[PDB]
């Protein structure tokens, strides 16, 4: 399974 | 065409992933 990693947020759309 | 809040979005390790952004989740697969 591709490592998913923990939600950091990007750039707010 | 992009449902409100989803956001194609890329890795810099090349990995693209779909980011729902108002549960703030990570989607790895298209729930189409």
């Amino acid at each position: 399974r591709l490592d998913l990693p923990p939600y950091e947020t990007f750039e707010d759309l | 065409f992009l449902p409100p809040g989803w956001e194609m979005r890329i890795a810099p390790n090349g990995r693209p992933f779909f980011i729902d952004h108002n549960t703030k989740t990570t989607t790895w697969e298209d729930p189409r």
